[PDB]
């Protein structure tokens, strides 16, 4: 059921055939096999005479119409993009203790008990020194400076001195590198975006129009984008649709599919409603029915997609 | 201890706006809370002087237009948008 | 088509960052001593 | 009591001395990604020393880091030999010979200042030792129960040494009593 198959039975009544609906065997659109030269897909099901017509969104491109025979478009499209809506993930319970690495934060630790247990040694060892600095003191003071917190009490001796200059110094490299920290760490939308980047990652439909659409691209940002993805890893090439959509919701929107805009709109129409479509239409081109190169079947077609059109089934069957 | 309410409330102040001490608490459990709202202090107060480093560095739609009148909305008095709302079938 | 077509070409502050704070404290803290016990 | 202070002073001692050895000695540091044995990316015990391997075609093959692969040869030099956490063990080591030279050779009350001062300066030799293991390591990762065990030793290394200071205090006062 669906678009193809109301446009088939519609397509029928008016090309003027009886047809057998047949799920192209290898699942795919139709692609000069790179190596073995041989179509496959759909367009290969019609240019080796395995199928006499191909009802599907397959897009009208020059080496298809010199395969197989097209009808007029009966949809106008482009590549697009699907990307996972955003949703960043939400700060942390203990997020504020980001600006600063992990060892940083245990070192301050170890850091304030070896400064503290030494102000305890520097100041009360001596016999010849006999509140001031006891132990539990001497932790209050150290933690009353590094918390900017202000001191009840300082050192007299040059030794404790010389502890409190020291940890004073380390407070303040380390605690103006924190403020300066979170500032830092609290300071696509095309095409174009995608290709200026690869850490989203993004990709075709490993074989059809799309993946030849960027192989052949004259355009810089669509060739850039697909000097990418051909080397983008993982494969960004997928075998349905779905399947990059499915990589684009998995991702949490860390894959970005170039789907054609009508399977975008669709898959946006559909649960859990988590991708949306971004960019421009990549190319401006458009389905059409298609038969074996000089087939009979073609000028039915092209009649019926025009009949199609003027009545508005497929736009129907698109809405 | 001179930490009677008045000169408690005195000093969480004092802590919060990173000003004097005078007064600093003396047992074990006063050192815990002013340890901890010293921590407090320290992470708020830089949190807002960085977010203000950030924002000193850096009607709607049709429903919208048809909730409310104090901005009046119309279309060219003969026009296919004046002929579209004549018939949409869309409730907005 | 062979030169262009096929190319192939905020973080927390780390340890390493405030290491030399470190070493300083340290230092500091071992002078401390030293001048205790000498005195 | 008085009785009671010798005897955590003396068994942390021993606490602190084991720990920090076996520290020194066992390959639990970071358990990180590489390679357990080779002239291709598993995991690995990796510890001071040695890097060994957990799961892998060889795994249990144990290979010698090669820690050597002007500031960085020096950081490089003071990391593969580890001066710094060596040094903590020779130190807290002397400072339980001092301990327990405060029996026999009673009354000298110095002995047990050194023990103070041996102890909390095997603390600080920790601790850059362990800033000097972190940095070089560094140019996912999850640190062993080895280095933790190394932290250990630093905290119960500065506790036995508060203890010490505080036990030559006492006994100043006694003599000034
Ligand atoms: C701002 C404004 C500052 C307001 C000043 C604080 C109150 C001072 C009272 C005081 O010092 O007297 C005594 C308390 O006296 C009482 O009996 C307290 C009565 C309850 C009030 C508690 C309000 C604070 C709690 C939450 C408010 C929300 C204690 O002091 P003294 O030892 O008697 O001298
Ligand atoms: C008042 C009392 C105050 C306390 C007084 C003085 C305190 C000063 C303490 C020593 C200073 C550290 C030495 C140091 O940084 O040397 C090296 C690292 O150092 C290391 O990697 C060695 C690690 C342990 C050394 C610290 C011992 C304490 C770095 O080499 P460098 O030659 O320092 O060159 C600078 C680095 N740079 C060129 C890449 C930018
Ligand atoms: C009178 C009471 C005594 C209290 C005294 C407390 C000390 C306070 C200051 C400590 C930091 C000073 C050390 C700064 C080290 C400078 C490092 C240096 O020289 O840098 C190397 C080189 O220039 C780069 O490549
Ligand atoms: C002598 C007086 C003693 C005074 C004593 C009071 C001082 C308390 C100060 C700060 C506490 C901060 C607590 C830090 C807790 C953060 C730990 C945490 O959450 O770390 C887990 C992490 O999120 C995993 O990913
Ligand atoms: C003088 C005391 C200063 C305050 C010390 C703050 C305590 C910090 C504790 C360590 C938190 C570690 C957070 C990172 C955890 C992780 O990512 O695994």
């Amino acid at each position: 059921e669906g678009y193809c198959v109301d446009l088939a039975a519609e397509i029928a009544k008016h090309c003027g055939f009886k047809y057998k609906l047949t799920i192209v065997g290898d699942g795919k659109y139709g692609a000069r096999d790179a190596d073995t030269k041989i179509w496959n897909g759909m367009v290969g099901e019609l240019v080796y005479g395995k199928a006499d017509i191909a009802i599907a969104p397959l897009t009208i491109t020059l080496v298809r119409e010199e395969v197989i025979d097209f009808s007029k478009p009966f949809m106008s499209l482009g590549i697009s993009i699907m990307i996972k809506k955003p949703q960043k993930s939400k700060p942390g319970v203990f997020s504020f203790l980001d600006p600063l690495a992990y060892e940083i934060w245990m070192c301050i630790v170890f850091a304030y008990i070896g400064v503290s247990v030494v102000l305890f040694l520097v100041s009360r060892f001596s016999p010849y020194e006999w509140n001031e600095f006891g132990i539990f003191n001497s932790l209050w003071f150290s933690l009353g400076a590094f918390m900017r917190q202000g001191c009840d009490i300082s050192p007299r001796s040059l030794s404790g001195r010389i502890v409190g200059g020291v940890w004073w110094f380390f407070t303040l490299i380390i605690i103006s590198s924190y403020t300066a920290n979170l500032a830092a760490f609290l300071t696509i939308e095309s095409a174009e975006d995608l290709s200026k980047q690869t850490e989203i990652a993004y990709g075709t439909l490993d074989s059809g129009s799309t993946k030849e659409f960027f192989r052949r691209s004259k355009i810089a940002v669509f060739d850039k984008m697909w000097t990418y993805m051909r080397s983008a890893e993982p494969s960004v090439f997928v075998r349905t649709t779905a399947e990059g959509v499915a990589r684009v919701r998995k991702s949490k929107g860390k894959y970005a599919y170039l789907l054609e805009s009508t399977m975008n709109e669709y898959i946006e129409q559909r649960k859990p409603c988590d991708t949306m479509k971004v960019g421009g239409n990549l190319d401006s081109k458009g389905y059409g029915i298609a038969t074996p190169k000089g087939s009979s079947l073609r000028t039915p077609v092209n009649l019926a997609v025009l009949k199609l059109s003027e009545q508005g089934v497929l736009d129907k069957l698109k809405n | 201890n001179e930490f009677g309410i008045f000169n408690s409330l005195w000093f969480s102040l004092g802590a919060f706006m990173r000003q004097g001490c005078d007064i600093s608490p003396r047992s074990l459990s006063g050192r815990i809370v002013g340890g901890v709202w010293w921590f407090f202090t320290l992470i708020i107060i830089s949190s807002y002087t960085a977010n203000l480093a950030a924002f000193l560095t850096v009607i709607e739609s049709a429903e919208d237009l048809s909730k409310q009148t104090e901005i009046a909305y119309g279309t060219l008095d003969s026009g296919s948008t004046k002929e579209f709302f004549r018939r949409s079938k869309i409730a907005v | 088509k062979w030169w262009y077509d096929k190319g192939e070409c905020t973080s927390a502050l780390s340890l390493s960052n405030v290491a030399g704070v470190f070493y300083i404290l340290v230092g500091g803290l071992g002078l401390a001593m030293l001048v205790a016990l000498i005195e | 009591d008085r009785g009671v202070q010798m005897l955590l002073t003396t068994v942390g001692a021993f606490a602190a001395f084991s720990l920090m050895t076996i520290a020194v000695g066992t390959d639990y540091w970071l358990y990180s990604r590489g390679v357990c044995k080779t002239k291709e990316e598993v995991m690995t015990h990796s510890g001071l020393w040695r890097t060994c391997c957990l799961e892998g075609n060889f795994k249990g093959l144990c290979k010698q880091i090669d820690h050597f692969p002007t500031a960085e040869y020096f950081l490089r030099a003071v990391r593969a030999s580890s001066i710094f956490p060596i040094l903590s063990v020779i130190l807290l080591f002397m400072g339980g010979l001092c301990i327990a030279a405060s029996e026999f050779y009673k009354t000298r009350h110095n002995i047990i200042l050194s023990a103070g001062i041996f102890f909390v300066s095997a603390g600080l030799s920790n601790i850059i030792g362990i800033i000097v293991y972190i940095s070089a390591n560094a140019g996912s990762y999850s640190y062993g129960w080895s280095f933790y065990f190394g932290a250990l030793s630093f905290i119960i290394a500065e506790m036995v040494g508060v203890l010490a200071v505080h036990m030559f205090i006492d006994r100043h006062k006694q003599l000034r009593a």
